[PDB]
């Protein structure tokens, strides 16, 4: 069996040189050949690059012959894709997939994928504490008998984030919308609850967001 | 300019070829010079010394 | 014209930047407009090729001294075979040959200098 | 010649010449050594008191 | 300026693809005097026996060169269609005389086929296509070699059993993987084995297929084709760029077995060729039937003096380089391959240049240029001292009908340093213009 | 360079329902097709290899159909593992290039879009951007149209959607709709509404909110 | 005209033949006008200094291939940006005409090849054979 885990999601400034691993665990890394994938959104999945590893010759797309690097290394077992003068467009997840036939790179299927690695592009843009905005409650809030009131975190860059209602007491009623990038560039994510008018009143629905790179944790009232 | 150098140069090499060519009749003058004396030497430490 | 400069007591009249020795190369005298600096002529190495027949060895020799600043494959001289060069003991030069000499050996040989002889198996016989 | 590399090339017409001169200067210093080998090794040879 | 045959038609080129990583793997090649590999052999004369010194166009020793090697077709399993071509097209590089190529250094010997490493073929004899051109610039895509200038294209016909020289300028085509069109990773060659190397069959017309697609040949001022033995064996081919023309040599008519290099054609070219560049060749075939081919490799040529021995076949066996090494000077001086032992002085070491130091207002050439010009027997002088000059100025601002220069350089007066500047100013006629000299018999 | 287009980009079927789907190729790919099974959050898994044999861990249900330009997948049964992302990829040729893809929807539940619109809270307004939140809940149907008029004029590119992840217990979604005005622009607007047209909903429901 | 077109290489034996021939030539065209190139240079990236390259023996200058076969004017300039490659700067030629004369004259410069030992170039003309095993090797190019 062959194991194929991704790097941690990174982000990478704008010509600044990004480097993506991935690990083979079990199989044979030498015979077997690993090509870069990529996912981007309204471009669907294109192949970057093929590498066998015993062979030491990595195949190259033609759009991305001379912009990316690809290394196998036998001690480590591990795929290593490198790629320059970053993007917008050049933000994609990328996926290391190994062809089923050890060599053949110009017919190629892959048995086996890897989970992926996300990369985006900052420019002047560094990680801050999130600023978090709650929905007041009001007669426009209330629909019926359930007012629904959620805290909106913004001004965050860095990791998906974890955002929970009374301490991660409340899981129910709750929606999480996808974070979306700004004219700033900081995301910003919504963390609406459907509750009881009555329930507002009677618990206190605080709201709580933890930021990974900041390690700042935030709780206020919504 | 390449003209003029190469008659330049042609001239002071030709002149220094003359110049070592003494040289070296000289030099096999004195060393055959030195032989003959080289000979008397051994005479010398052989019957005075 | 190639110039090594250090520090020289003043001479010459100073009316002239130029110093020169009964011919066209020049003492330079002078050479800093603020200080007399005295200037010093091209600086070579000879290179001398021991070779062997029968053993087909090549050796690397150098003038009078080469033990106390000139090293194997200096960056500094141009010319060595015209294309590649080609550690020991000083003596009359730094011979790329080794081994070495030993204080007594076989006075026959072929000539080199007071004390080393050429032996053929490179070696370097007193 | 001068160190010029365009010397040289006009050096090689004339090359042949050079070489013999050196030949000759290379077998006068080879007989120089060995007159100086024949007038010490008959100085050798004799027992010597200390 | 005739053409054998016709332009533009059939189909636009087919899709190829640059794979530098699988290409110059590199395998070591060095030339060496001692087995005679590369050597020009002195066209002028032959010797038997004796050995002699002569100075001509010839390879150093101990140089690897460039290696270019050939591969098969994408060969896709349902179809052998399809192709794929090295960079050698954007490798080209000047060179200032002469070409030296060795072909089939190791043929009929183990080897892995460059488009599938895993696939292994018997290496097989193959030869090499070239371009040369005097003025390398983009092409409309921006890739380096495109060249406007005009050149001779060599290329191998039949699977290599003849050759053909033809003097017409590249002119790029407007399809799809062809130089004028949009979208074209590389620009070279193609062949097809089922028509043009069919048993008993050799396609004349193979040259004429790969310029049906890559590109349109115009302005043919000369071609030439010339019949290539194939024996098996594969030696050495040069070209020489003289005044006249291209010379092409080819080792095998000579001596199949010696490896000596003669002269066997003359191209009269009067424009001197500065830039080689190489054009991929790639033969499709089905992956069972992939051909793996020997990698040619290139080497400069530069004017030398080398010692070489003649056998009594009249064929040399053994060369020396005079400038390789100092035992190889001595044995070129005594004219001898082998030398008495002793202990002999040679060229010596020469310091090199560094940490340079510059000793070091502006002199004015207004009045020359103003107010009303003397007569020749009363010419003005100017004399300029203690300041620093910019001659080619003054040389842009006036044209100059004629420029003489005596004891001195033209190009040398701008920019040499010296004690003082002296300038003169007369009114001379055009027809006393002749008249005039630093001396002259007339009065 | 070929190109693989899919023919449907997304379908809607209940579980055990037969689907079929269908990969186009400009050139002939007699027998190179790879289909791959992507679900968010894991890698994709391959589930035909050359269009003609199943992949050794997949299920019989899924098929390989098709050959040349036409190829066809087609699963017997619809399970919720099989309402993933299909990708057809060309082998023939050096330089893949994946299909479209083709998204599976359950019908097992159809629910009319629930509208309610919340003012930003005192500190947005402190901030100096203003946000008003428009959220639609239980809606079935993935395709909808949000727009927003303030005093009667439609708002384009300040708004934005965002969309929760399929429910997958009533395969109902969930998006909330925010529109930002700076504050000279926000305080001298009286009325803002979002405006929803669902093909679920029987009838277009506007939210409106007026200022203060 | 020696300068920067045609310069007879001085080791080989240099013959330098001008003729015209009126009515001989039939088939040979006239040009419109004779045509030399007056000066060649080459010009930095930096723009502060041109250096003119004068033409190697019996050499195509490369300036040679930017100028037309036939200059279109006298003191005609022509000027391309030299590639990377090529070191980049510009390279001017400067060019002259002169009109054609009523009878058309041909310059030639001759060098007889003293060289090789494959072939040889003789006028024509049992005795030349090897009857005569006595004095004479008198044979295709040396007497």
């Amino acid at each position: 069996q062959v194991q194929l885990v991704q790097s941690g999601a990174e982000v990478k400034k704008p010509g600044s040189s990004v480097k993506v691993s991935c690990k083979a665990s079990g199989g044979t890394f030498s015979i077997y050949a690993i090509s870069w994938v990529r996912q981007a959104p309204g471009q669907g999945l294109e192949w970057m690059g093929g590498i066998i590893p015993i062979f030491g010759t990595a195949n190259y797309a033609q759009q991305f012959q001379g912009r990316v690097t690809i290394t196998a290394d036998e001690s480590t077992t591990t795929a290593y894709m490198e790629l320059s003068r970053l993007t917008s467009e050049d933000t994609a997840v990328y996926y290391c997939a190994r062809q089923m036939t050890a060599y053949d790179y110009w017919n190629p299927s892959f048995d086996y994928w890897g989970q992926g690695t996300l990369v985006t592009v900052s420019s002047a843009w560094s990680t801050k504490g999130p600023s978090v905005f709650p929905l007041a409650p009001s007669s426009k809030s209330t629909s019926g008998g359930t007012a629904a009131l959620g805290c909106l975190v913004k001004d965050y860059f860095p990791e998906p984030v974890t955002v929970s209602w009374n301490s991660g007491a409340l899981t129910s009623g709750v929606h999480t919308f996808p974070a979306v990038l700004q004219s700033s560039g900081l995301y910003s994510l919504s963390s609406v609850v459907t509750v009881p008018s009555s329930s507002l009143g009677t618990q206190t629905y605080i709201c709580n967001v933890n930021h990974k790179p900041s390690n700042t944790k935030v709780d206020k009232r919504v | 300019d390449v003209l003029e150098q190469d008659a330049q140069i042609d001239r002071l090499i030709n002149g220094r070829l003359t110049t070592l060519n003494a040289f070296v009749a000289q030099q096999l003058v004195r060393s055959e010079s030195a032989a003959l004396s080289a000979q008397l030497a051994k005479d010398k430490v052989n019957e005075c010394v | 014209g190639r110039g090594v400069f250090q520090n020289c007591t003043a001479v010459g009249v100073r009316q002239q930047r130029f110093v020169y020795d009964a011919y066209q190369n020049l003492v330079g005298y002078y050479s800093d407009d603020g200080n007399y600096y005295c200037l010093r002529a091209c600086v070579s190495v000879p290179v001398s090729v021991i070779y062997d027949k029968e053993t087909k060895t090549h050796a690397t020799l150098f003038g009078s001294v080469a033990c106390e600043h000139i090293s194997s494959t200096m960056s500094q001289y141009s010319r060595s075979t015209r294309s590649m060069l080609k550690p020991v003991g000083c003596v009359l030069g730094l011979v790329n040959s080794s081994l070495f000499v030993e204080d007594c050996k076989l006075p026959l040989g072929q000539s080199l200098c007071a004390l080393p002889d050429t032996p053929s198996t490179m070696r370097l016989a007193s | 010649c001068n160190g010029f590399q365009k010397c040289e090339q006009l050096l090689r017409e004339y090359g042949q010449f050079c070489s013999k001169i050196n030949q000759a200067l290379h077998g006068a210093n080879l007989r120089q050594d060995d007159s100086v080998r024949n007038l010490f090794a008959s100085v050798k040879s004799s027992q010597s008191s200390p | 300026y005739v053409d054998v045959g016709p332009d533009s038609v059939k189909s636009a080129c087919i899709e190829v693809d640059i794979q530098q990583t699988f290409f110059d793997k590199t395998w070591p090649r060095p030339i060496d005097v001692s087995k005679a590999d590369g050597i020009i052999y002195p066209q002028g004369r032959t010797y038997s026996n004796i050995t002699i010194t002569y100075q001509g166009l010839f390879p150093y020793q101990g140089d690897h060169g460039d290696m270019y090697v050939y591969s098969a077709g994408h060969a896709t399993g349902t179809t052998p269609q399809k192709l794929f071509v090295a960079n050698y097209s954007q490798d080209v590089k000047q060179f200032a005389n002469g070409f030296v190529v060795r072909i089939g250094a190791a043929a009929n010997s183990t080897g892995t086929v460059i488009i599938s490493p895993s696939t292994s073929a018997t290496i097989r004899k193959i030869y090499p296509a070239f371009m040369l051109g005097s003025s390398v610039g983009n092409f409309s895509d921006g890739k380096m070699g495109r060249f406007f200038n005009h050149t001779l294209v060599l290329l191998p016909d039949g699977c290599g059993t003849l050759l053909r020289a033809f003097y017409c300028i590249l002119e790029p085509r407007s399809g799809n993987h062809c130089p004028a069109g949009n979208s074209y990773t590389s620009f070279a060659t193609y062949h097809t084995p089922a028509t043009d190397c069919s048993d008993g069959n050799y396609n004349r017309n193979a040259s004429l297929n790969s310029f049906k697609e890559y590109f349109n040949l115009r302005n043919c001022t000369f071609m030439y084709t010339y019949n290539i033995t194939e024996d098996e064996i594969l030696e050495w081919f040069g070209i020489t760029q003289t005044a006249q023309g291209v010379h092409l040599f080819s080792s095998r008519y000579v001596d199949l077995y010696g490896g000596n290099m003669f002269q066997f054609a003359t191209l009269p070219v009067y424009d001197t060729i500065k830039y080689y560049s190489i054009i991929p060749h790639s033969i499709r075939s089905i992956q069972s039937d992939r051909k793996a081919w020997a990698a040619f490799y290139v080497y400069k040529l530069q004017p030398l003096t080398f010692l070489l021995d003649f056998s009594v076949d009249g064929y040399i066996r053994r060369a020396i380089d005079c400038g390789f090494n100092d035992l190889s000077q001595l044995h070129c001086s005594y004219e001898s391959f082998d030398v008495e032992s002793g202990v002999y002085s040679v060229s010596s070491f020469e310091a090199k240049p560094s940490g340079s130091v510059v000793e070091q207002v502006e002199c004015d050439f207004s009045p020359l240029l103003s107010g009303t010009p003397p007569q020749v027997y009363n010419f003005k002088r100017l004399v300029f001292t203690n300041c620093n000059y910019n001659l080619t100025k003054l040389l842009s601002l006036f044209s100059v009908n004629d420029f003489t220069c005596s004891q001195i350089s033209p190009a040398a007066i701008a920019s040499n340093c010296y004690s003082s500047l002296i300038l003169d100013y007369f009114s001379y006629p055009l027809s006393m213009k002749s008249d005039l000299s630093v001396s002259s018999a007339g009065p | 360079d070929i190109v693989m287009t899919q023919t449907p980009s997304s379908l809607s079927a209940s579980v055990g329902d037969r689907v079929t789907i269908t990969c186009r190729a400009s050139e002939d790919i007699t027998s190179y097709l790879n289909w791959y099974q992507l679900k968010p959050g894991k890698a994709p898994m391959f589930l035909i290899y050359a269009a003609s044999s199943l992949q050794s861990g997949v299920p019989s249900r899924f098929s390989g159909s098709g050959s040349g330009t036409d190829f066809t997948l087609t699963i017997s049964s619809l399970q919720p593992e099989d309402f993933a992302t299909y990708y057809c990829q060309q082998s023939y040729s050096t330089p893949p290039t994946f299909g479209g893809g083709t998204k599976v929807e359950i019908k097992r539940t159809v629910a009319a879009p629930s509208v309610f619109i919340f003012p930003p809270s005192d500190e947005q307004l402190k901030s100096g951007t203003a946000s008003v939140v428009c959220l639609l809940n239980n809606f079935y149907p993935r395709e909808a149209k949000v727009q927003w008029k303030v005093d009667n004029a439609l708002q384009s590119g300040n708004s934005q959607e965002s969309v929760t992840e399929q429910d997958s217990k009533d395969s109902t979604y969930s998006l909330s709709s925010t529109l930002t005005l700076s504050k000279a622009d926000y305080e001298k607007h009286k009325v803002y509404a979002c405006e929803v047209t669902h093909q679920g909903l029987s009838s277009p429901v506007t939210k409106s909110f007026n200022r203060g | 005209i020696s300068q920067f077109n045609y310069k007879q290489s001085f080791s080989n034996p240099t013959c330098l033949i001008l003729a015209t021939v009126p009515h001989n030539l039939t088939t040979i065209t006239k040009p419109l006008k004779y045509s030399y190139i007056n000066k060649c240079s080459r010009l930095l990236s930096d723009d502060r200094t041109e250096v003119p390259q004068l033409v190697n023996a019996n050499q195509y200058s490369p300036c040679v291939s930017i100028v037309p076969s036939t200059v279109w004017e006298d003191g005609d300039y022509y000027r391309k940006q030299l590639s990377p490659l090529e070191g980049g700067g510009w390279l001017v030629a400067s060019g002259s005409t002169v009109a054609m004369t009523e009878q058309l004259q041909m310059g030639f410069g001759i060098t007889v090849q003293y060289g090789t030992d494959t072939n040889s170039v003789c006028p024509k003309l049992k005795i030349a054979s090897q009857l005569g095993n006595c004095v004479e090797y008198s044979l295709y190019g040396v007497s």
